[PDB]
C-alpha cells in the first residue's frame, strides 16, 4: 500500500508450461495471486541483501498459446495431458487431469524501499534479472533468452524525481516498451454495479459471475449484449473456513513452524484494458491484503479508479 | 385440359455483338479501316449539393458547410479526338432463326402445341412485318442511344458478309428514314427480305451495322455505363465508369439488342407515344412505368397462355407482338 | 467509439511491427499516414540527419486519415443532426483522433 | 398534384475539352496548324507561407520551419516566347427541346411541366436566354481565370453546319463589357443563331476561339485533376494540370458553367458580379449560399410553384427556372 518511487521492469518473460487451471472453475490464465508470490519470492531472494521491498506487479500478456483441443467437433474444449510412470506392477497410472499454457508477459515492479541511491539503476535492475531467469513462475519454467538481442535490457526509472510531463515522459518510454499488451486489473465497482442493478432478483453473486462473461440474447423491446472492455472472471484469493490450529497439530503439513488453514477460494471479477487507457502506472499493481482473524486472503488492485 | 410447363427457356434470335466505337474525318468514312478508337479516360469534378434536399433542417450552419468543401470525384469521359467529328459504331448481328423452338420444356404434349402454334403462324402469314420492324430499327440509328439525338447526317452502312467478303452493300441515311413512322422502300424490302429469310431459316445471315454520326470537333460521346459499389468510401473514390474492351469505348450487346428490338407500336394505351421495348409486361425503364398491364388482358403471359392452351387468337398486331417476345428469349414458366 | 478506436491503435502497434525492416518504398501511399504510426522502426543503414522525418511526422495526417475514415464510414443522425447526441458522438470521434495522434505521433522520438 | 421520384435532362449547352494552342504574329488570321500548349513540370522548394499559432513559445517551430523544408513538383504551362495568343479552341452544340424530360415519372406533373414550358417558349420567346449567351460567349466568361490582365480577348465564334465556314466574327472583350445585358446588332444575328438553335426549329454547332492575349509566353492556368493518398509529395501531389493527347485542356462541366448566367436577381446585390445558374443558386468562388430555402428564391421552390401549385412567379424568376431546366440535372426525390 505504500506509494513505490520506483518502476523496476522485465520486458519479455516468455515462460513454458504454466498451469493453465487456476481455479476449479476458471480454465485461461494463471492466477495472479501467483504473480504476486512471484513478487514476493524475489523480495526474499534479493531484497535481504539490497534493503528494499517488492510489492507492486503489472501483467501484460503479449500472447497466450494455449494447449488445448476440441473433442469429436463439439464446442468444449478437453486439455490433452502427459503421461506418467508406471506402477510396481508396471501397467498404467491413475491419469489426473491438469491443464497447461505458454505465455510471455512482462512484470512491472515496484520497489518501495530505500535501497535506490545507494546502487545505481542498472546494477539493481540486472541483478533482479539475474535472479528472475532463475524461478519458476507458475508451476512452470521461465525460458531464457537467444541470440535475437532486442529486449535484453531491463529499465528501470525514479518516481520521487521529476516534474508531471517528466512523469509523462517515462510513461511514453514505459507504454511504448509495452505496446501490444493487455493489462489485467480487478474491479468491484462494475461487479457492485451488477449487483444493485440486478438486485431485485437475488444478491447472489454465483449468478451474476456466470451470467456476465456470457453472449447473452433476448428479445424485443439479432441482439448481443455489448461492453466497452473484455471481461474475465478471475480468482480474487482465498476465503479460509476453518479455526487456524496450532503449527504442530495440523498432520502432514509443509513445515511446522507456520500455522495451517482450511481455504475455499474466492472469485471476483477481472478485466483487460490496454495500458494506454489509464494513465499513472502506479494503477496497475497487484497489492494483496491479509488479516489473520477473518479467514479473508485477498489479491486486491487498489488505487485504480 | 393442357397446362403449360414449369420451365420454359428461349434462345435469343438476333444476336448482336458490342459496339465499338472509333472516330474519323467526314468525306474519309468510306476509308473506315484504320481509324482510331474512342479512348475512355478519367477527369475529375468539384460538385456541389444540388438534389432536392429535405426542408425540414434548412440550417446555414450545415449547408455552408456543403458548400465551403463539397465533394469531389473522379468521373471519366470519352471524347472525340482533336481532327476528328464523325463517329464510326461498328457491330455485328447473326440472325439464327427457328424462332419457336423452346431450348428446355417439362412437357411433350405442350411442346408440339407450342411447336404447330408458331408453324401455323408462319404458314398462315409470314415474318415480313416483324422483318420490315426490325430493318427500321437497323436502318435509322437507333442503336445509337444518345450519339443519335444531337446530330448532322448519320449515314447508316448494313454490309452482309456471306462468305468472306461483302455480299450486298446498303448506304441508308438515318435522318431521311423517320425515327418513330414505319414505312416500306424497295431498299428496305430487301432488307426485311434478307431478315425473314434468316428467321425462317432458310439461309444464313451475317449483317455488321457501320454507322456515321457526325456530333462535332471533339463534342462528347456517350458509351454504356459500367456500376460501382460506393457506400460512402474513404478518399472519395469513382461514382461513373464506362465499359471498355481492349482500349476502346463500347457499347453493350444488351442495349443494342434493347434499341433492335423496340417494336410495340400496339400497347393499348396509345401509338403516337412511339415504339417501346417489347418485353413481358411490356415497360419503358426511363419512365418507371409498366405498359401492358395485367389488369388488362394484354399481356404477353395471358396472350400466350390463352393462344397456346386454348387455340383461341389473339388479334394479329398482337400475334406480332407474342411472337416478338418469343424471339428476344427468356425464361418463362413457374 | 473510444473503446474501439483505443483498442484499434493497440492492435494495430502491436501487428504492423512484424517484421524489422522496411522503408520509402513503391505502394507506400500508406507511409505517407502510417510510416511512423502504423508501422515499425526502420532499417538503421542511412545517413544519421534523418531523425526529423520520423520524430516530427506527428499523428496529424495518419491520426487525421483515421478519423475521417470513422467519421466517412460510421455517421450519426440525419434527421436530427441538430440534437445532443450527434454533437456528443462528434466530440467522442475528435476526441479519439486526438488521442491516436497523442498515442501514434511519438514514432521517431 | 406533386413531383416525380426521379426527374432528369440533359446537358443542353454542351461544350467540349478545349485546346489551347499558340503562335506566331498575323497568322491568327488562318490559325489551322499551330502548336499547342502542353502540361510541364518542374520542382518547387516550399518553405512554409501558412498562418502559424499566435504566441509561438517554442523556437522548435523556428528552427523545423526552415531546417527541414520541403520540396515538391508545381507544373507550370507556360507559353512559348515567341507566341502570345491563347488560342482556346472548343466547340458547342445545342440540343433543343428543353422541356422535353430526359427521364420522368409521372405523366400528370411530365403534362403540366409540357405545357407549362411551351407557354413559356411560345409566349416570351428565348431571346433573353439567347442574349445572355451570346454575351457569356461574347466575352471570355468561360475562361474562369485567364480574363484578367489582357490587351485583346479576341473572340471569333463560327457557325458550321457541313464543312465549311460561314463568316468571320471579330470582337474584343474589353469593348464588350463583363457584366451588360446589352444588345447589339451582330451579337444578335449570333444570338438569334442561339435562339433557332433553343427553341427546338433547327440544330446548331457553335466553335468558339477566343484570342486571349496574356502575353509572349505568359502563364496561363489550365483546370487541376485530383489526386489521392497513394502518391508522396515527389510525384506531383501538389498540382497536376488537365490535358489531351500532348496538350493542355480545359474541362467541359467547368466551361458549361461559365457560359450560363441567368440569374441576376439573386437578392444581395446582382451589382456585386453575377453568379453561376443552380438550383440553391451557389457559389463555391465565395462559398455563400444565396437562394435560401428559408426564403422563396429557391428554384425548387420556384418549379414547385411554376408548375405544381399553379402560381407563376415573376418573368425574370422564369428566366431562371428554365435556365436551369436548360443546364441539366438531377431532380426529384
Amino acid at each position: 500500500v505504500t506509494d513505490p518511487e520506483a518502476l523496476l521492469l522485465l520486458p519479455r518473460l516468455s515462460i513454458q508450461n504454466a498451469n493453465a487451471i487456476s481455479s476449479p472453475l476458471t480454465w485461461g490464465f494463471p492466477s495472479p495471486g501467483a504473480f504476486t508470490g512471484f513478487v514476493h519470492a524475489l523480495q526474499r531472494r534479493v531484497g535481504i541483501s539490497l534493503d528494499i521491498e517488492l510489492d507492486g506487479v503489472g501483467i501484460v500478456c503479449h500472447r497466450f498459446e494455449a494447449q488445448i483441443s476440441q473433442p469429436a467437433g463439439k464446442r468444449t474444449k478437453v486439455f490433452n495431458l502427459t503421461r506418467n510412470p508406471l506402477n510396481r506392477d508396471g501397467s498404467t497410472a491413475a491419469i489426473v487431469e491438469e491443464g497447461r499454457a505458454h505465455l510471455e508477459v512482462s512484470l512491472l515492479l515496484g520497489v518501495h524501499g530505500d535501497g535506490l541511491d545507494d546502487h545505481p539503476a542498472q546494477e539493481i535492475a540486472r541483478q533482479v534479472q539475474e535472479q528472475a531467469g532463475a524461478m519458476r513462475l507458475a508451476g512452470g519454467s521461465i525460458l531464457p533468452w537467444c541470440n535475437e538481442r532486442f529486449p535484453a535490457p531491463n529499465a528501470e526509472l525514479l518516481m520521487l524525481g521529476g516534474s508531471d510531463e517528466q512523469r509523462r515522459k517515462n510513461q511514453r518510454r514505459l507504454t511504448r516498451r509495452l505496446l501490444p499488451g493487455f493489462a489485467l486489473v480487478s474491479r468491484e465497482a462494475l461487479l457492485q454495479q451488477h449487483l444493485e442493478t440486478l438486485r431485485t432478483t437475488l444478491p447472489e453473486a454465483t449468478t451474476l459471475d456466470a451470467l456476465l462473461d456470457l453472449c447473452r440474447i433476448n428479445f424485443e423491446p439479432w441482439q448481443v449484449r455489448d461492453k466497452p472492455g473484455w471481461l474475465v472472471p478471475i480468482p480474487a484469493g482465498y476465503n479460509a473456513l476453518s479455526p487456524l490450529y496450532l503449527p504442530g497439530e495440523v498432520r502432514n503439513a509443509r513445515d511446522r513452524e507456520t500455522p495451517l488453514r482450511f481455504v475455499e477460494n474466492l472469485f471476483g471479477l477481472g478485466e483487460w484494458l490496454s495500458p494506454h487507457r489509464v494513465a499513472a502506472l502506479s494503477d496497475l499493481l497487484w497489492y494483496h491484503h491479509a488479516e489473520p482473524d477473518k479467514g479473508l486472503y485477498r489479491w486486491s488492485t487498489p488505487r485504480f479508479v | 385440359i393442357l397446362s403449360t410447363a414449369s420451365v420454359l427457356a428461349f434462345e435469343r434470335k438476333l444476336d448482336p455483338s458490342d459496339a465499338l466505337m472509333s472516330a474519323g474525318a467526314w468525306a474519309q468514312r468510306d476509308a473506315s479501316q484504320e481509324w482510331p478508337a474512342v479512348t475512355v479516360r478519367e477527369k475529375s469534378v468539384r460538385g456541389t449539393i444540388s438534389n432536392r434536399l429535405k426542408t425540414k433542417d434548412r440550417d446555414p450552419a450545415k449547408l455552408d458547410a456543403s458548400i465551403q468543401s463539397p465533394n469531389l470525384q473522379t468521373v471519366d469521359v470519352a471524347n472525340l479526338p482533336s481532327d476528328a467529328d464523325t463517329l464510326k459504331v461498328r457491330f455485328t448481328l447473326r440472325v439464327l432463326g427457328g424462332a419457336g423452338t423452346p431450348s428446355a420444356c417439362n412437357d411433350a404434349a405442350y411442346r408440339d402445341k407450342l411447336l404447330q402454334t408458331v408453324a401455323t403462324y408462319v404458314n398462315d402469314q409470314g415474318f415480313a412485318e416483324l422483318a420490315r420492324r426490325y430493318a427500321h430499327n437497323l436502318a435509322n440509328a437507333r442503336f445509337l442511344w444518345r450519339n443519335r439525338v444531337g446530330a448532322e447526317a448519320v449515314e447508316v452502312r448494313i454490309n452482309h458478309i456471306r462468305q468472306g467478303e461483302v455480299a450486298r452493300a446498303w448506304r441508308f441515311d438515318a435522318l431521311a428514314i423517320g425515327l418513330r413512322d414505319f414505312k416500306a422502300d424497295a431498299e428496305l424490302d430487301a432488307l426485311a427480305e434478307l431478315i425473314a429469310s434468316g428467321l425462317s431459316g432458310s439461309g444464313h445471315v451475317l449483317l455488321e451495322v457501320v454507322a456515321f454520326a457526325r456530333i462535332g470537333d471533339g463534342q462528347e460521346v456517350f458509351p454504356s455505363q459500367e456500376l460501382i459499389l460506393d457506400k460512402g468510401d474513404k478518399k472519395g473514390q469513382k461514382s461513373k465508369t464506362l465499359y471498355s474492351v481492349r482500349d476502346a469505348a463500347a457499347i453493350h450487346s444488351q442495349k443494342i439488342g434493347n434499341a433492335l428490338r423496340t417494336i410495340d407500336t400496339w400497347y393499348p394505351d396509345e401509338d403516337g407515344l412511339g415504339p417501346i421495348a417489347v418485353e413481358p409486361y411490356g415497360s419503358v425503364t426511363s419512365q418507371g412505368k409498366a405498359y401492358r398491364q395485367p389488369k388488362q388482358k394484354l399481356d404477353f403471359y395471358t396472350l400466350l397462355d390463352n393462344w397456346v392452351l386454348r387455340d383461341e387468337a389473339p388479334a394479329v398486331e398482337q400475334q406480332h407482338y407474342v411472337i416478338a417476345n418469343l424471339i428476344r428469349g427468356g425464361v418463362f414458366g413457374e | 467509439v473510444a473503446q474501439i478506436c483505443d483498442e484499434a491503435l493497440q492492435y494495430a502497434a502491436r501487428l504492423r511491427e512484424l517484421e524489422p525492416g522496411w522503408s520509402a518504398t513503391p505502394g507506400c501511399q500508406l507511409h505517407d499516414a502510417e510510416q511512423l504510426w502504423l508501422d515499425p522502426l526502420r532499417a538503421q543503414t542511412d545517413e544519421t540527419f534523418l531523425q526529423r522525418r520520423l520524430r516530427g511526422d506527428w499523428p496529424a495526417e495518419v491520426g487525421n486519415r483515421f478519423a475521417n475514415w470513422l467519421n466517412r464510414a460510421v455517421s450519426s443522425d440525419s434527421q436530427i443532426l441538430g440534437s445532443p447526441e450527434a454533437a456528443q458522438w462528434s466530440q467522442e470521434l475528435s476526441k479519439e483522433l486526438t488521442m491516436f495522434k497523442e498515442i501514434l505521433e511519438d514514432e521517431r522520438d
